């Protein structure tokens, strides 16, 4: 019950939607299938691009939030789980028989 | 609001010597830009509401859900009718609508509560119909909220 | 398992009461008679014990094996068959019993009962990749067994493959 | 259909007509140039994944001018070209004041577009065998 | 209690920024494009119109 | 990399074929890649492209 | 093309202005000699939902029809098509109650099903003909003196 | 009756996949986007 | 006509990206339809601790 030293991982790399960069070449991917026809300059200082990078970013905060814990995301706001659950001194005990 | 200023669609507006045409080129830019947030919201809208979704007490009679964005400085005359900003219930009937099977759904979250308990309310499907027509859906939600609630003790004092 | 409400070996309605039927899996025929599955006294016994310490101060449990009796079926020729050797009416009978005996004992069978309606038999046999058709088909109960003693009851009037009794029946012949 | 390395894509004020669903686009040498208005209008930390992307000229604000202003300025312009427009080779920059009292600097960019296709070109059926860096 | 901060009209951060100017560079410099110390930010924000 | 030019009168195939690559055995290819039937005459105003050399 | 079929098979026979018509569904349906319970069970115990048939019978439909055996085959003269003779009944029930249908709800299931089938049968009419590939046209024999 | 045995124990609505929070799929999004235009 | 375009080439550049936009969130779904699992192992192992 002591305080531990407190670090952060450096392989940041996960192929899912909390990797930003996964995302982007995921997103370039798609506009080549669907669209190369007509567009087809997919340098940084277009518009297009522009867009899509932002879009990403936001798609990261999304998927950190629903990794929120249980604990937290149902909580009331006095407190306790009234609503959600019933607890064990509640649910478990039997009449006398 | 992650965009440049160059863009024109931020707090700060855009200095008057560029002239009309680009301030009206900037109001098109942030209509377009509404179709990805409108959706955004209404995901952030939904972990929301899990805790009514999966009530013991009371769930609720929607299972999507939306936002007013009000963080876009002209909103109100972006949008035809403002009235809608004022009242999340509102805009959720208006842009979701009937795309929101209620009755179906509402009865697979009911059914699924139930279920952790080992009960069963299949029954009701077909029983009902022998004392209501098509308001048995209403009323079959109904008593299967208050069973959840008296469940603690139904299943002890027997 | 069965639970019996109010039944004694000398009752079907008696108050303060009441008996167990316990069915075993018998799975590693090898071993196991899989057309008379029995249960040993050590589990008989274990589940009486186990079951009166939870039921009340008052009462008492009984736990007994099934005692299992049952009919029989016979059919009208099927139609069609892969050949006489491959689909052989003793290949069809071999899948008549297993399809019976996962009722009396652990196996697999596609049917939700042994003890239904030729319907179900019907769909059973059907669903063969070697077979067309059948006229008729009747199973009641062999009371041409000259094995176990005669005047045995016969299940001729038209039952879907009813249990002969509450308990000492099963409907589950292979 | 010869000069396709250079690309199609998006205007940068970006312009939607009803008269058909569609936002206007831009090819060619008219990208070149709508390449260079962007670049030039927005600062260095402004993009979120691309911190370094954009122009100092900011920095010379509210400065007298002289030789040691005109050297540096040369050298911003042409730092931003190299690292952001791979289809332009700068041919001339010319810094002068036009005006005694209001607070102006005056500065002309002259530039050639590359016939030949750079390796840090990022146009859909080029740089898969061709862009190395 | 302490999260509570001092806010102060502009004119005193003014006068330490024309010190430093008129060291750095002289008093024929322009003041503006100067950063102040201890701010944290302009009480408003101010559009271009 | 990849090269554009324009025809002006006095240009032939393989004299540009050689100022380009280095050789002027490449000129089949060149016409080819363009859809030139009749490449020993040029015409004055046509843009041609110069692909590159395969690597592997 | 999807089913399997290739160019010398698919234009076998006359050629057809409103679709293909597949050969093995041309045989299969030829008049029926004989109807049996045993193919009319398979077909209500395939349906999702149905539990168990506790009850079924065929008859020649006639007049009288009291007490008679099960025809558990019925044979068809030589010239006729068989058809339900709409005097036909199917009893539903849930464990041990019965329940009552509607007629309009399943006229309007029955009309849907059969419906689109309709669609089909018209869309075939416009995909007759496989492409073929084309060219273009410059004088080929254009000839300049070596000179 | 036959009471109850190994086969039938299976709770057909106890697994939580049996819910699906939220099931839109790519063509109710352009439905979506068709109303709000 | 999602199938039609697939992977076609030929739509124009706006709906290009809403519909690029749209196949992106199909992570967020599946991130999202897990709670109904960690809400319930959540009630038997740290409230009822079983």
């Amino acid at each position: 019950t002591l305080n531990k030293h407190i670090s952060i991982p450096k392989d940041m790399s996960s192929k899912d939607d909390l990797d930003f960069h996964f995302l982007r070449e995921e997103g370039i991917r798609y506009i080549k299938e669907l669209g190369s026809n007509f567009w087809t300059d997919y340098n940084t200082h277009d518009p297009g691009i522009t867009m899509l990078e932002v879009l990403c970013y936001a798609i990261s905060d999304l998927g950190n939030r629903i990794n929120i814990p249980i604990e937290d995301l149902i909580a009331n706001e006095e407190g306790g789980v009234k609503g959600q659950f019933y607890k064990v001194q509640e649910i478990l005990p039997s009449a006398p028989t | 609001h992650e965009f440049p200023e160059t863009y024109g669609i931020s707090d700060i507006g855009l200095p008057p010597k560029l002239g009309v045409k680009r301030a009206v080129l900037a109001r098109q830019l942030k209509g377009y830009l509404l179709f990805f947030d409108q959706i955004l919201a209404s995901y952030f809208e939904h972990l929301s509401k899990i805790k009514s979704l999966l009530s013991l007490d009371q769930g609720p009679s929607f299972t999507y859900f939306t936002q007013a964005i009000k963080d876009i400085k002209d909103v109100e005359e972006l949008f035809k009718d403002p009235t809608l900003l004022e009242n999340d219930e509102e805009l959720t009937k208006s842009l979701i609508g009937k795309l929101d099977d209620t009755i179906e759904r509402r009865n697979q979250l009911m059914d699924h509560l139930i279920a952790r308990f080992a009960e069963n309310f299949s029954s009701y499907a077909f029983l009902m119909k022998f004392l209501y027509g098509e308001s048995t859906d209403e009323i079959v939600l109904q008593d299967k909220q208050s069973f959840l609630r008296e469940y603690k003790e139904i299943s002890r004092e027997r | 398992v069965k639970c019996l409400n109010h039944t004694c070996s000398s009752s079907f309605q008696s108050p303060g009461n009441a008996t167990l039927i316990l069915v075993p899996d018998t799975v590693q025929q090898s071993v196991f008679d899989i057309y008379q599955p029995r249960v040993s006294q050590g589990t008989l016994n274990d589940v009486a014990a186990f079951v009166n310490e939870l039921n009340s101060f008052h009462v008492q449990a009984k736990v007994i094996n099934p005692n299992y009796e049952e009919v029989k079926v016979d059919v009208k020729v099927k139609f069609r068959e892969g050949l006489d050797v491959s689909f052989y009416l003793t290949k069809v009978k071999e899948d008549i019993k297993k399809f019976l005996s996962p009722w009396a004992y652990d196996q697999e069978s596609s049917v939700e009962f042994g003890v239904t309606l030729h319907r179900s038999q019907m769909i059973h046999y059907l669903e063969q990749l070697t077979y067309v058709d059948y006229i008729t088909d009747l199973r009641l109960l062999k009371r041409q067994a000259g094995s176990s003693p005669c005047n045995p009851i016969f299940i001729e009037t038209t039952e879907k493959e009813y249990i002969q009794p509450s308990n000492p029946k099963s409907i589950l012949v292979s | 259909k010869s000069k396709d390395f250079l690309g199609t894509g998006w205007g940068f004020p970006p312009e939607f007509e009803t008269s058909i669903g569609q936002v206007k686009t831009t090819s060619g040498v008219e990208d070149i140039q709508k390449s260079l208005e962007i670049l030039f209008s927005t600062k260095i930390g402004e993009r979120i994944m691309q911190p370094t992307y954009g122009c100092n000229l900011d920095e010379l604000l509210f400065s007298p001018i002289n030789r040691t202003l005109k050297t540096y300025v040369i050298e911003l312009i042409k730092n931003a070209i190299l690292y952001h427009e791979p289809r332009i080779d700068p041919e001339k920059i010319d810094i002068t004041q036009g005006n005694e009292i209001e607070g102006e600097l005056l500065i002309h960019l002259q530039y050639i577009v590359r016939a030949t296709n750079s390796r840090k070109n990022m146009v859909y059926p080029f740089y898969l065998e061709e862009g190395t860096n | 209690i302490n999260s509570h901060k001092v806010t102060l009209p502009p004119s005193s951060s003014m006068a330490g920024a024309y010190a430093r100017v008129d060291n750095d560079r002289g008093v024929w410099k322009s003041p503006a494009n100067i950063g102040l110390n201890y701010v944290s930010k302009p009480s408003v924000t101010v559009s271009h119109e | 990399m990849s090269h554009y030019r324009t025809v002006k009168e006095g240009d032939t195939l393989p004299l540009m074929t050689y100022r380009i690559y280095g050789d002027s055995k490449y000129y089949l290819e060149v016409a080819k890649a363009n859809g030139l039937t009749n490449f020993r005459r040029l015409k004055t105003g046509t843009e041609l492209i110069f692909p590159p050399l395969q690597k592997q | 093309v999807d089913k399997g079929y290739t160019m010398d098979e698919i234009f076998e026979g006359p050629f057809l202005e409103n679709g293909f018509i597949d050969t093995v569904e041309l045989k299969a349906s030829e008049l029926r000699k004989e109807v049996r319970l045993s193919d009319i069970i398979n077909i209500i115990m395939s349906i999702d939902g149905v539990k168990i048939v506790k009850e079924i019978t065929l008859g020649n439909c006639d007049e009288n029809d009291g007490i008679e055996n099960n025809q558990w085959v019925i044979c068809i003269p030589e010239n006729k098509k068989p058809k339900l003779c709409k005097k036909t009944t199917i009893n539903y029930f849930k464990g041990i109650l019965p329940i009552n249908l509607n007629p309009v709800r399943v006229d309007n299931h029955k009309s849907k099903i059969l419906a689109s089938r309709l669609e089909n049968d018209l869309k075939a009419k416009d995909d007759l003909e496989p492409a073929i590939p084309q060219g273009t046209f410059a004088d080929w024999g254009e000839y300049s003196s070596i000179q | 009756r036959d009471g109850t045995g190994r086969r039938d124990l299976l709770d057909p609505k106890l697994a939580p996949e049996s819910v699906q929070l939220q099931d839109f799929e790519l063509s109710d999004w352009l439905i979506f986007a068709l109303n709000f235009a | 006509f999602l199938a039609a375009y697939d992977q076609s080439g030929k739509l124009t550049p706006h709906l290009t990206l809403f519909v690029s936009f749209l196949k992106l969130l199909e992570t967020s779904k599946k991130r999202f339809n897990q709670l109904t699992k960690r809400h319930l192992d959540f009630y038997y192992q740290e409230i009822l601790h079983l």
